[PDB]
Order: C-alpha cells, then structure tokens, then sequence
RNA sequence: UAGACGGUGAGAGCCCGGUACGCGAAAACCCGGCACCUGCCUAGUAUCAAUUCCCGAGUAGCAGCGGGCCCGUGGAAUCCGCUGUGAAUCCGCCGGGACCACCCGGUAAGCCUAAAUACUCCUCGAUGACCGAUAGCGGAUUAGUACCGUGAGGGAAUGGUGAAAAGUACCCCGGGAGGGGAGUGAAAGAGUACCUGAAACCGUGUGCCUACAAUCCGUCAGAGCCUCCUUUUCCUCUCCGGAGGAGGGUGGUGAUGGCGUGCCUUUUGAAGAAUGAGCCUGCGAGUCAGGGACAUGUCGCAAGGUUAACCCGUGUGGGGUAGCCGCAGCGAAAGCGAGUCUGAAUAGGGCGACCCACACGCGCAUACGCGCGUGUGAAUAGUGGCGUGUUCUGGACCCGAA
RNA sequence: AUGCCGUGGUGUAAAGCGUGGCAGUGAGACGGCGGGGGAUAAGCUCCGUACGUCGAAAGGGAAACAGCCCAGAUCGCCGGC
RNA sequence: CGCGGCACAUCCACCUUGUGGUGGGUGUGGGUAGGGGAGCGUCCCUCAUUCAGCGAAGCCACCGGGUGACCGGUGGUGGA
C-alpha cells in the first residue's frame, strides 16, 4: 500500500546531487594503534558505491 | 466556422461566431482513445465479486491422514481443486477509474467538436418547443427534417420544458448539459445539436 | 467471466482423432494416447523420408549390379567408365533402362568399357 | 468516429501470460530453479550467508537538526532573463512567475551576468549578489 | 412528459401486465404548525481600597515497581493504574521534552453535550462490460434436511417435455413391466426413465487382413482384393447406359521387407527393472488494491507539470494550490553559496559547474582551440496519465506436513 | 617447447568494453594430455588446460550404446560428389 | 554441391530512397532452464456493418485451405 525504506540503509548511505551513492568508510573506530596514519588516510573519506552493488542498493533505499 | 440552421415553427435565427476551439484543432486520436477508454472504464460499477477460501464455510478439518490411506494429500475439502471449493486469484470487486489530466480531457473534447464542425455536423438551435409544452412528435419531425441521421447528441442546459423532454423516447438520441459534456457521446453522435445558451456558457467558460 | 473452455479443447481433440484413425487399440480412440503415438509417428516420417531416398538408391544400385553382371562387368567399373565417357545419367533412369531396354543398357556398357583406361595402375 | 478510433503504436503491449504452455514461456515459466526461488521471493536485504552490507558498514556520521530553517534559491541570472526590463522585483512577482516556491524566504545567487537595474525585495543575499546588484545599479532589501 | 425490463405459440412502443406522468388515506404511527400544559426571572450593572475569605484533598507533586505515548529505561517530558510519605487557594498551581532562572500560555483533581463519523441481520426500489445448475452462499430440488458422529460439530448430490397435457383412447403380444400397430401433436429424432444427447464403454451387421510367427504395437516402401469414379476398345441393344474389360484416379484394408528402446517429472546420466497417470467428461494453479519504488515504450505540457480530500452536477464532467516531485549543491551542523569542505594555506583532493562545425572585438597560437560580451542558432527537461517487465507489503502461482 | 602481458602491420558482418532492465547456473560425468591421494587399482575421487563432446545435438559408424571417431539437420526433392 | 519455397540480421537500389514496405545479392537459421519480438483461438462489452425459423449456436460426417497456434465450405441432426 505504501513503500518502506530500509532504515540502516538510510543511516549509512547518502544520495548526492546526482545519481550517485557514497559510503562512509570507517574501519577505524575500534583499534588504531597498529593502524598507521597512512591506513587511516586511506579509510578517511566517502567513497562511491561500487557498481557491482548499486543495482541492489538503489532499491534498498527506494 | 460561422453557420447556423433554421428554427422550428419559425424562420431563421442565430448568426454566432465560433472561436478556434470548435474548429481549428488538429485532434489526436491517441489522446481521444485514451480518454474514451478511461470513460468506459469509470462507467463500470465494479460489482465483479467472487468468493474464496476463508469465506467458504468449513474446510478446516483435515481428514484422510498422511499415511496408510492410499489417498491424496487432502488438507481441506474447500481447496480449489475440489469441487465446491474456492476460487484462486478470482475477480475481486475492483473499483477502478483511469484518472487523467484535465488538459487531456479538454483537448480531446474540443478536438472532436472541431472535427464535427469541420465536417459540417453542427446544428445550433435557439430553442425547441411549441411555446411551453413538450412534443416528441414535433421534435422528431424537426430533427428528422434537419439532421437525417440516427445518432444525435443534444445540448440544451437546465431547461426541462421541452428541451429535456421532447428528445426522450428517441432511439439513438442522448441529451446533456454542457458541464457534463463528455467525448464518448460526441464521438458516437454525428449531427451534434447545440442550444444558443449552451454555446454562450460553454464558450464563455472556455474564453 | 467464466468461459467454459470445452470448445477450445474439442477443436484440437477431434482434429487429432480423425487423423489418428488406423492405429490399434486405444491409440486410435483416446486423445492422450493417440497424441503420444503421433509424436513418434511424425518423427519417424521426418527421418524416413530421408531414409526412403537412400533406400531407393540402394534398390536402383542393386538392380544395376544385376544387369551389369549379366553383361560381365561390375558396378565399380561400370560407373568409372560412365564417368570417363561423361555420361551424366542417374541411377534411377539407368535402372529403368536396365529393365525396359537391356539392349540400350548393354550399349552403355560398351561405351563404359571403351572409356575405361586399362587396368589398376597409375 | 469510434469505428476509426485506434491507439498509438507502441502502447498496450500484450500481457505475458506465464503458465500457459511451452510455446509461450514454460512449465515453470520464470521460477526456473528448485531452491527457495520456486516457492518464495527472497528479501532483497538478506544476502544469504554473510553479514549484510548494512551491518557491515559503519553508521554514517553526523546528525540532522530539527531547527534547519532552509531557504529557497533565486538565481540572479534567472532574474536577468526573466526581468531584463527591471521595474520591480519581489517575492510575489517571483512566485507569480513560478521560479520559486511559496511560503518561504529566498536567497540570491551570484550565478549570472546581471544588467537589469532593479531593486530586489528579498532576504539573505550573498556578497556576490550584492556586488552584482550594485554593479548593475540596484539595491538589496532585507 | 409512455422506446425501462418482462410476458404473450419465433426478436413487440402501439396484444397484456406496466413505465413516464398524474391521482389516492377511515384507523395507527415518525417528523412538523398552533393551543393548553410546563418552567426561569421583583437587575445587579457602573467605581474604588484589598486588611478578610473562597476558587474541586488523603488529591496533585515527589520516591518506588509498570503500561502506553516515534520513545524498548535510556539524560526520559507529559498521560494512566498500584503501594507508603503527602502541598497550595492567585505574591497560588500546572505546562511549554531531565533540570534551574526569566518569559509566555492556561487554571486540574464534578457533571451533560447534537453535527461531520463507523456498520446493515433485517424492509421497499434500482443497477451490474458477475456466474447460469461440478460455477453462484453449501442450500434454484423436502438444506443447514437426509446422512456421519455419544457430542461439541462436520455436512452431501438431484433443475429443463411440448406454447398448451393435447399424458399414446382403441387393437394386438405379454403374468405384469415393457413393446408394437393405429392416433394426438409442427415435431414422438418431444413419452415422466422426457430439448440438444458429446466421449470413454457395451453391442449388432458389413468391405479387407489374420491359425509357422515374436520387437512401444508406428512410419516409409509396397503386392493383390473390395467400395467409388473419369477417359477408352467395346457391349451399337447407340436419340438410352457406362454392363463388362483394359488403363487411369479418390478413400479403406494392408500380404511381405527396411527402420525404430513410450509421454512427463526429477536427474551428471533414463524407454526403464527410478517415480506419478486405469479411460472419458468438467473444474483446477503466476492474478489484483496502492496518486508504492527503480528502469522502459508511448501519449499531453514546456521550467513547468500535477492534484488528493471535499464541493456542485445525472451518463463521471467542471471546480478545488493545501501538498508532492523538478527548480543548486557541498557540508555532521552552524553557516557559507557556483563554489563548498577538511585544513595554518590549501599547491592537492572529495561532491557538483559548462560540451562547441565557430564569426564580431580581443590576449594567447605559424597552424591546431582556450577565454570575456554579442552572436554565425551554439547545448537542452522534467512532470503527469495509460500498458509492458521487475519488485515491497498484502494468503500471494497453486496443493500438502507433524 | 608451450603458455601469458604489451606494442606495430595484415585478415575476419562483430566479436569486445562501459552503462541499465529481466533470468538461469551456483551437485557435474566421461574421454585426450599433464598431476596428488590410493597398491604401478578401480565405470574411484580432489585439481589444471582458450582441449572436445554429451549435458542442451539429431544423423553415420563402433552389433546394439548419451560422453570415443566423423559429422553441427531451416523445409521439400523417386538428383549427384 | 545441385533444383525449388519461407524467415531473421546485413549490403545495395526504389515507395515517406529504415513510418513501414518494394526488387536483387552475401552470410546466417540444433537447442533445455532462460531473455527478446511478433502471433492463434474462446467468452463478454462498445461502435460500425451484417446473415438468420426460407433454420443461428452447439454437435456428427465429408471435401478442401494456411508456415503455425487453426480456418473456410458442403451435407445431416437440432431448433435461437
């Protein structure tokens, strides 16, 4: 009767001004001693969703 | 573009200039098709009922247990495949109507009217009465003398003295007020009859 | 709108049985049993037209052999000779000649014998 | 008339009846397997064996304010082409043209060459908007 | 102002019952006008001071264990109930999301309150792009009957003669039933076992094959008989015919030879000694609601488009801008804004801008194209409706567990 | 030796790549060539090969025969190689 | 290979020189799950047209027809 949006998807993915979806990488909240600042630079940012699963995600958010 | 017919029990009256809405419109049959189909769809009542499992009495018993019977996996006596059973994916009472844009409806209607006008099928009248009382006989003679066709659509307005009375009992003749002017009727009827008052209100409404 | 699907069934049903006449037992009486047999019948016809072609070749060849051996020559040498002469004549009508006119057949044999080179050397 | 009336080519594609034989689609005609799919449509969320991508990934940082008084946008270039004559500008005129939503305050962009010398009745102009407005010779309100 | 359905011996405006339309109430009863009847009121308004008193008591609030509120005890508001403690009467009290202060709104702990709204066992009228007797409720027929069960409960199948009964008088077989001859009837190919009368099935007659031969039971070759039939020697009996025969050709039978391991399901793999089907008839499984969502074809408009609810109106037409998507995005947000963010700066980098076959003026360049204004017409769009395919939630392709 | 990445010519209706929509498969067997487990074993079993075939491919031949050999049926022909 | 008939892509020339078709040539055309495209038939509604108690539908047989899902015609039964 009326759609629902997967909440966790809405709380993890952000649609941009155009047809793209980004992921906040944050494998950096538990343990950070052995991880160098280099690896944290690699993880830091909001990368684009891989095209091997955008076709699923867009229906998860819509 | 600007033509009128004679008057019943009189001479001639009219001479009203018609705008482009009733003549210079290149009507699109896909549009007209969509609108008309929507109309016949909405006219359907949606009483197409049925009855299935859960509405049929009984059938909760599960006889003929699942081993040593030599029988099928029954499970219920009112299941589809058993006679006296329910219906699968049956005609549930759909209430439906193809809701469309006002622009599409209006364009289709003025398009069809412009086709009738281009083909010389407009009969603009001033009134239709032997003064006050109705006369099926008189209207029959007048309309049969003017249009010479079977199917006629009449537009009068809220005037029941003879406008909405003489036309009854006339196979193929329908009558309505402008505000209820659909397209199915117009496309069906050839010789479309309009009252002066009908054109005045209609044209004014459509500028 | 209940449609009562019988008519659509009856069309192909009777259409099949009237073509099924001639089979034995239930094969010419029951739809579901007749249908199966026609599947195999038509596959058989499908391959058997091709077989028919080949079998007729074999019968024609055999009869040619008989006439040739009555004329003291084998099929191998007969055909080789006809090729050397250039006699582009089929085996079908060659056999018909071999029956309705042995004399002309023998004449063709003499042509082939003349056309053969000499022996089994080259 | 109706006996001529027909539809446009390309619409009204035939409904695909599925379980109606082998010549059309098949005996299973779509659920062409024997696992779960032959009985049930599978949750798109559920992967099947591993931690879903939702749980796997981190929660997107940040929050949403309740008191986010969002303003609408009026592009000064759009003002240029909409009102080359100048004359008068205001909320009512912009919504009368339909370039901006109603019942809300509007900001002005620095996007576009403005030549029409006209005062603008609006709120929260950007610095570039004021520079363009006074370069043409108009004036901002508030 | 009667063409609504229906009935009447085959399809009725004018044959009928009826409809349109217009009449019609002793007695009862709902609403409604009037009278009686009933009932409230011998003014508290204006002004001022605030020393006095009141303004809902085992109540609120607080603490404890819970419900429910988007809100699962979390920092947990307000509301409700339970147990102990237990306030105030306007300089008061409650609330405004722990909480304090200021500000604001309002005065709980007594009661009554029509309208908009929900449902139709049941009673008139009406419709139906709903079935038409294995369907519709199970119930058109002795129906919740018969019947099953100690019982709670379960829970069947059976419609059609013909317009009219005109129901085959009479006669003959026969114990009768039943049949026959007459006869009614348009028809008995309409006889209570009755419109049409399918298929499996049983049976009679008849053309062909068959008792020395092994194969999913056929196909292809294919002899010779039999039915039918054209041309023709000929029967010249010929103003008749095809008798017969040759030859030719439809439709059967098919001697005899070759060839060939049944369908489906499921399986790496099947004719199966792997499963299911005795045969026929009927029924039986991918559909529907939602201004759902992604993509698509096509059709309206055109930086727009679109209305929902509800109103008016009669065939589903016109209104109705509240609202939604698009229109500028980035950023956690403030806030900034064609940039923005991180950041000391950002040189860099993340999201999004603007891609020229190119002229005028002009920096750059031998030529090749970069750029600011105007332009050789330079690059352009969503939205709404109807179908298609998919999908979410709805029993969701269907049947069946314990 | 093969095999693989990349480049420059040549040849081939065309395959490929990226981008969206809708499915299946996600148990594989045998044979040829190289390998481990097993005994120098098995119609055994686990891998590899831009090796095929069956699977999903009828036909010929191997007596009959899914997997080997040849050979990839549009349909018809009482035509040839 | 030969002799002939259909079909999809493509090349060429014409009709709107791909709306969609017309004429010729090359290559192509085994195929399950499965994707795509175009189709056959039944019942109902609307519009137009139209046969029908001088015999409709359904059913039986017969002769023909299309590349297919199938069709038409003739005769009989029956009677809307």
């Amino acid at each position: 009767p009326k759609a629902k949006t997967h909440s966790g998807a809405s709380k993890r993915f952000r649609r941009t001004g155009t047809g793209k979806i980004v992921r906040q990488k944050a494998n950096r909240r538990h343990l950070l001693e052995h991880k160098p600042s280099t690896r944290t630079r690699r993880l830091d940012g909001r990368t684009v969703v891989a095209a091997n699963d955008t076709k699923r995600v867009t229906s998860l958010l819509n | 573009l600007k033509i009128d017919v004679k008057t019943p029990a009189g001479k001639v009256d009219g001479a009203i200039e018609l705008p482009a809405e009733l003549f210079d419109v290149p009507a699109n049959i896909a549009l007209m098709h969509q609108v008309v189909t929507a109309q016949r769809a909405a006219a359907r009542q949606g009483t197409h009922s049925t009855k299935t499992r859960g509405e049929v009495s009984g059938g909760g018993r599960k006889p003929y247990r699942q081993k040593g019977t030599g029988r099928a996996r029954q499970g219920s006596t009112r299941a589809p495949q058993f006679t006296g059973g329910g219906v699968v994916h049956g005609p549930k009472p759909r209430d439906y109507s193809q809701r469309t844009p006002k622009k599409m409806i209006a364009a289709a209607l003025r398009g069809a009217l412009s086709d009738r006008a281009r083909n010389g099928r407009i009969h603009a009248i001033t009134e239709l009465v032997e003064g006050q009382n109705p006369s099926t006989k008189s209207a029959r003679a007048f309309l049969a003398s003017l249009t010479e066709r079977k199917q006629v659509l009449v537009v009068i307005g809220r005037s029941d003295e003879a406008g909405a009375k003489s036309v009854r009992n006339l196979p193929g003749v329908h009558i309505l007020a402008p505000d209820q002017l659909n397209t199915y009727d117009v496309l069906r009827a050839d010789d479309v009859v309009f009252s002066v008052e009908a054109l005045n209100a209609y044209i004014a409404a459509n500028t | 709108a209940r449609v009562k699907r019988a008519v659509n069934a009856h069309k192909k049903r009777r259409s099949i049985l009237k073509a099924s006449r001639g089979y034995r037992g239930q094969r010419s009486r029951l739809y579901r049993k007749a249908k199966e047999q026609q599947l195999h019948s038509l596959n058989y016809a499908y391959r058997d037209r091709r077989a028919r072609k080949g079998e007729f070749r074999k019968l024609w060849i055999a009869r040619i052999n008989a006439a040739a051996r009555l004329n003291d020559i084998t099929y191998n040498r007969l055909i080789q000779g006809l090729k050397a002469a250039g006699v582009e004549v089929d085996r079908k009508n060659l056999a018909d000649i071999a029956i309705s006119d042995p004399a002309a057949f023998t004449a063709l044999v003499d042509v082939a014998r003349a056309a053969l080179p000499e022996d089994v050397n080259a | 008339k109706l006996h001529d009336l027909r539809p446009a080519r390309g619409s009204k594609i035939a409904r695909t009846r599925v379980g109606r034989g082998d010549g059309s689609k098949g005996k299973t005609a779509g659920r062409g397997t024997k696992g779960t799919r032959a009985r049930k449509q599978v949750p798109v969320t559920f992967e099947g064996g591993q931690m879903p991508i939702h749980m796997r990934l981190p929660k997107l940082k940040g929050f949403r304010n309740r008191f986010r008084t969002e303003y609408e946008i009026v592009n000064v270039g759009d003002i240029n082409r909409l009102f080359p004559q100048g004359g008068a500008v205001g909320v009512d005129d912009l919504v009368a043209k339909g370039a901006v939503r109603k019942n809300a305050l509007v900001k002005v962009l620095g996007d576009g060459k403005l030549t029409a010398k006209v005062d603008v009745s609006a709120h929260k102009f950007s610095g570039s908007a004021r520079a363009k407005i006074t370069a043409a010779g108009g004036s901002a309100t508030e």
